[PDB]
DNA sequence: GGATGTATATATCTGACACGTGCCTGGAGACTAGGGAGTAATCCCCTTGGCGGTTAAAACGCGGGGGACAGCGCGTACGTGCGTTTAAGCGGTGCTAGAGCTGTCTACGACCAATTGAGCGGCCTCGGCACCGGGATTCTCCA
DNA sequence: TGGAGAATCCCGGTGCCGAGGCCGCTCAATTGGTCGTAGACAGCTCTAGCACCGCTTAAACGCACGTACGCGCTGTCCCCCGCGTTTTAACCGCCAAGGGGATTACTCCCTAGTCTCCAGGCACGTGTCAGATATATACATCC
């Protein structure tokens, strides 16, 4: 049970810490 | 030549709920025409159960469905039990 | 080896042969549970003994033997759940629920 | 007073510094106020510096925001990341699918952030802080500059309205231009710095007297400077009028109005004919520039500047007088670029960074109200006005970004008026307009 | 000399006619305009003897089940008397028209 | 004609039935109409069948089949 | 202003030219998860199941409405009261 | 007691989208019994169908086939 | 050999085969007629096309651009056949026809 | 999954040339064709099973619709139907 | 001499559609089998029609009585508007139940052949019921 | 209350026809076998629904008030009920013609079935453009 579901919040942390970067890379940074 | 109808089993179950009671041939054809009708019925709402749920067979589960949806109160509660028991008689036998 | 019907192999007075043959013929689905008619049976034949129990009350009630139509349709209209059931039903010979609106009758 | 903040990556000039102390004893007294410099004195770099001051001395590392307009957002991006580059800083503009991502930057829990924190500073547009003040009323602001603030003039705006209601303490407007035609548009920006002094508009109302009693009164509120005595080191503008008569097309239409509300198609006209109906029964080219005064005188004024080896701003206050323009330059084979307000806020920052970056190109159009604010154009030398502005806040606006700070070449004001017509009557009240403006701050 | 007062006859006949099971319409009549609608239809049609007699089991049903609807809107009124005006709202309020 | 071969007086037992003491004299021609209103949509479904099956003669089936088109189920032939 | 009705006149002429849902959203669907636990404890709903029940709940009101309504007139009202929802009904075949 | 979370304001609204001008006061009560009737019927069917198909979630569909089981067909949702 | 959609054989926008899937899956018969699909899809369409046109013409009596569910409701109901036929159905986000009685109005 | 969204919209572009057609008022096409095959394909089954025939021809629709269109609608789409089918076995 | 409405611009944004790559599954073509529906010949039943007779009921004509209707007063309910209070609606964070999909394989129902008894058609028949004449009892009505 | 008296029910005797029982027999239901795919099952990903928190602000609520509707009561007068007599056509029992539906045989073409193949349509991206809201400015109008 436990071990899945803490994988789980690391896993989205990934992707939305990365998705919220690439958004401010789109609009600052030259594209 | 040979039309069939369900006038032989009506006077079977007439005969064990009332003894000495018996049947003009009208109210027998309304009897014929009702047991047509609740068959139908049933049937329809069982076949468009395995619809909705993408399957092929209309099993005895379904059969429950269907009583339960056409028939109110407690008159469906009392029938879903008469299937019950049948089928498992019939599973043991 | 000897035969048994399935309608007594199931205990059951209506004919759970044929409406497996119904249930073929009848376009209901490909497949035919083998319960399915066994229960589907056991239902109509309910439905028939509850339905007769009342008319054979009523036809006593009126001092005769034979069940009419006019039976089955006070027996019909005069309980709730049948009534439910059956509301669209026209009974041939089945007349009307005696039933006067209390303000007509006289002062 | 106070010493340069020592996260500043960039030195401030005297006249800078001494606004800076101005800001602080602001802050440490808790009165809100304005930075009125003249254009282009670098009131940028001064109200960055206040963000740099609070970040070292008392530890307030954010959140702070810059309200701006939509042309000049990247520049705060460039200079923040250039003169504070320490700081985190963080776009809020883009579609609303951009927008909510953004969103999940904010920490609405820390009243006061820290230098390990997601974001510094904000910066977003004058629209977004309208259609998203749902969102941002829960924010706790700990220090917010609204710049080009003359936005906020109309206290009638929704504008007003909303940004009045943003909780937060203290205040900087910056405006280059604060007195602005009526008294009632000077309560407005006075009450959104100060609403509990500022709190009525008819004891505000409450003349030479009235005029010096004003100037003691504003002396608390506001800090204005002006080039002369500061930037010595660049020669003031040299402007030259221009008068043109109409065509004969033109002068046809225009009697045709006469005979036959038209305030707004006499300027038309006089901009050129083909702003009402083009041609074809075939229509020739040279007889599209020889058919309106204006950019028949234009050719002349152009072509010497060609052959000079000078480059071109060229102001427009209609829209569609950009697109029939580009038609003559393609003609007559000149490199150019274009920005307006209906610009994509992507190809802002390219185009502007490409007429900086790359001499080729001769003329840069710019519409009058999204090129006059923001942008920086110190590689331009020549600027054209091809129609005049009822309000002369607006062009002093345009042709201050030709002669910035960084300027090395002496800026050269053209302004073409088509005689007997509306252009005149209009430049005559933009001139009483000026006066007046001029006279109350002086 | 004797006069039943108006109404006591009139509930004679809903006694006895609530009693009875028999169809109301004469039969040769209905049957002769059952043929007379079949032939906009199609010329020359035989109609089996059950086919008639289910129709009319069919409209005795119909108009009095629409008496009985009807009657309720003329109470509701506070009128004894039906009138036209009550057929219209029982076959309007159960959807006929 | 024929319409007319629904008598006054059977309309009036019709109504009687239905339990009503007293009765207009404008229903008559109203009732009429219903009645014709509701035989023809009828006789159309049932003429129909009839018509498909390439019989001439509407037999009571196709009667109990037309009505059950119409949400009326008449238990008593076929 | 409006002479005494023209206020009920103008309160028809507005309904009758919105499409909006008339409940409130989160009344509606507690009713129908009071109502459901009865038959099952544990149902969850999906949002588009309590929308389309909403749907169909005001469709059904409404046309109730016009037909009380009726009722009502041919009474000579035009106040709509409890017995002429109830003919409605018994008409209708709601018994 | 969630069946008076239906207010007498909306009762009122959905009397005038029917084109109703006045409404009495006992209206509400009515009119709240009313809809409880209906949605307990059409809510026992959709969970019909429901427990039949071994789902938890009552779905959109369940409930469109709920409805056309009593002749109220719902366009618009699958 | 190029393969030509039963539908341009036929000029039916509607998709001759995927109705003829439907009818043989769908436990309406034992066979099923090569006339049958087309004659249905043919109906259809028809059916398809009458609606559109109604709403399409209520859309731009309200001066726009774009059918919506509000039009589906003015469109059907409005037409004694079409409301005939959809008589018992709801339409969602539909609204109601204006309607006021007459006893209602000013007098 | 499938829908038949495809041709409502080949219909109204070829019907109304320049409109279009919300995605919720497409839904509501959606739900009509599938109410309307279920209705007619259902009454084409039972005219088979009444007449003792174990195939849904053609003429069991046509039948059909003129048991379900009220009135002149079911003229006109008994005209379509038939030309239709009339040009597919000329193929 | 002022407060406001109107008309025309620019500046922006948001959401509807047109097009696009991709991929995949179901529709099209083509080949054979065999059974359903199409053909005609037959046959017996049940419908259409005429006849003469009885008599139930429909058709017509009167009074007179009581109900539908029109009008009026009056009284209490319903609509209104002003002021306050409470929950709905928004938008979030965040957890995890359970819907929806995959891969197995087993067990069950379609399909066949041989059997045989259930249930249909038809024939005989006698007892439940309809109906009739009579008497006793129950409801209306008016003095 | 009291007779009157028309109607209703209950009693009883006749007789008739259809409910009910029993005889052959054919065809469909049962037994025992094969086999092939539906679907029960185990396991998985990840959608999305349930909880719970704070804020604005709209609709929900409460009250004081007044006037319009509902409705109880009366006078009028038409029109329906009740009854009587004449008139007519429905019902009955019957004979007959004959059409048309139900059946039996038999043949052929149509549709299901399997296979090979590829393009229509579904899902997901994206971008671009007309419509909706702000905001600025002049000027005419209403006050
Ligand atoms: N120390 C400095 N180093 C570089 N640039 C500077 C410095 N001080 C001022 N500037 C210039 O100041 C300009 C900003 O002027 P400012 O008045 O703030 O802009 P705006 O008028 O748009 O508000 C920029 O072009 C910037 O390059």
């Amino acid at each position: 049970a436990r071990r899945r579901r803490n994988l789980s919040e690391k896993r989205n942390e990934e992707i939305k810490m990365e998705t919220v970067n690439k958004l401010l890379k789109k609009q600052a940074p030259r594209t | 030549s040979r039309k069939e109808s369900y006038s032989v089993y009506v006077y079977k179950v007439l005969k064990q709920v009332h003894p000495d009671t018996g049947i003009s041939s009208k109210a027998m054809g309304i009897m014929n025409s009702f047991v047509n009708d609740i068959f139908e019925r049933i049937a329809g709402e069982a076949s468009r159960l395995a619809h909705y749920n993408k399957r092929s067979t209309i099993t005895s589960r379904e059969i429950q469905t269907a009583v339960r949806l056409l028939l109110p109160g407690e008159l469906a509660k009392h029938a879903v039990s008469e299937g019950t028991k049948a089928v498992t008689k019939y599973t043991s036998s | 080896a000897k035969a048994k019907t399935r309608s007594s192999r199931a205990g059951l007075q209506f004919p759970v042969g044929r409406v497996h043959r119904l249930l073929r013929k009848g376009n209901y689905a490909e497949r035919v549970g083998a319960g399915a008619p066994v229960y589907l049976a056991a239902v109509l034949e309910y439905l028939t003994a509850e339905i007769l129990e009342l008319a054979g009350n009523a036809a006593r009630d009126n001092k005769k033997t034979r069940i009419i139509p006019r039976h089955l349709q006070l027996a019909i209209r005069n309980d709730e759940e049948l009534n439910k059931l059956l509301g669209k039903v026209t009974i041939a010979q089945g007349g009307v629920l005696p039933n006067i609106q209390a303000v007509l009758l006289p002062k | 007073e106070v010493a340069q903040p020592k996260l500043l990556n960039c030195q401030l000039k005297e006249y800078q510094l001494k606004g800076l102390n101005w800001l602080v004893n602001l802050y440490e007294q808790g009165i809100n106020g304005i930075l009125a410099d003249e254009m282009g004195l670098g009131k940028t770099v001064q109200s960055i510096s206040v963000m740099a001051y609070l970040a070292e001395r008392y530890d307030i590392w954010g959140p702070f925001l810059v309200v701006a307009p939509a042309s000049t957002l990247h520049n705060w991006q460039q200079e923040v990341s250039k003169f504070v580059p320490d700081f985190k800083v963080l776009p809020y503009w883009g579609t609303a699918a951009d927008r909510k991502v953004l969103r999940k930057f904010w920490d609405r829990k820390h009243t006061t952030y820290k230098k390990d924190s997601p974001f510094h500073v904000m910066i977003t547009s004058y629209q977004l802080v309208v259609s998203d003040v749902a969102y941002f009323q829960k924010m706790k602001w700990q220090y917010m500059i609204l710049d080009e603030a003359q936005a906020i003039k109309s206290s009638q705006s929704s504008r007003w309205k909303c940004l009045l209601g943003f909780h937060c303490r203290n205040r900087l407007l910056l405006t280059g231009t604060p007195i602005q035609n009526n008294m009632q548009e000077l309560w407005a920006l006075l009450h959104f710095i100060m609403p509990s002094l500022f709190d009525s508009h008819d004891e505000f109302s409450e003349n030479e007297d009235q005029l010096k009693r004003l100037h003691m009164i504003l002396k608390p509120f506001m800090l204005r400077r002006v080039k002369k005595h500061v930037q010595k080191e660049l020669g003031d503008k040299i402007e030259i009028d221009v008068f043109c008569e109409l065509s004969y097309r033109q002068r046809a239409m225009y009697q045709s109005l006469r005979n036959q509300n038209l305030v707004m198609q006499f300027r038309k006209v006089c901009n050129h004919p083909d702003l009402f109906e083009r041609a074809d029964t075939v229509p020739s080219m040279a007889r599209f520039v020889t058919d309106s005064g204006k950019l028949a005188k234009l050719d002349e004024l152009l072509r010497e500047l060609k052959e000079g080896g000078h480059r071109v701003l060229l102001y427009f206050q209609m829209t569609r007088m950009i697109d029939l323009m580009e038609e003559y330059l393609t003609y007559r084979n000149y490199k150019y670029c274009r920005l307006d307000g209906s610009t994509k806020l992507e190809d802002r920052r390219d185009t502007v960074a490409d007429f900086q970056t790359r001499p080729e190109i001769f003329i840069f159009l710019l519409s009058t109200r999204a090129g006059g604010l923001g942008i920086n154009l110190t590689t331009a030398d020549t600027v054209i006005f091809y129609d005049s502005d009822w309000n002369p806040t607006i062009d002093s606006q345009a042709m201050d970004r030709a002669h910035r700070l960084g300027q090395t070449k002496q800026v050269t004001v053209y302004r073409l008026i088509t005689r007997g017509t509306i252009e005149e009557r209009i430049r005559k009240r933009a001139l009483q307009k000026e006066e007046v403006q001029r006279v109350v701050i002086t | 000399p004797h006069r039943y007062r108006p109404g006591t006859v009139a509930l004679r006949e809903i006694r006895r006619y609530q009693k009875s099971t028999e169809l109301l319409i004469r039969k040769l009549p209905f049957q002769r305009l059952v043929r007379e609608i079949a032939q906009d239809f199609k010329t020359d049609l035989r109609f089996q003897s059950s086919a008639v007699m289910a129709l009319q089991e069919a409209s005795e049903a119909y108009l009095v089940g629409l008496f009985e609807d009807t009657n309720l809107c003329a109470i509701h009124a506070k009128r004894v008397t039906i009138m036209p005006k009550d057929i219209q709202l029982a076959r309007r309020i159960r959807g006929e028209r | 004609d024929n319409i007319q071969g629904i008598t006054k007086p059977a309309i009036r037992r019709l109504a009687r039935r239905g339990g009503v003491k007293r009765i207009s004299g404008l229903i008559y021609e109203e009732t009429r109409g219903v009645l014709k209103v509701f035989l023809e949509n009828v006789i159309r479904d049932a003429v129909t069948y009839t018509e498909h099956a390439k019989r001439k003669t509407v037999t009571a089936m196709d009667v109990v089949y037309a009505l059950k088109r119409q949400g009326r189920t008449l238990y008593g032939f076929g």
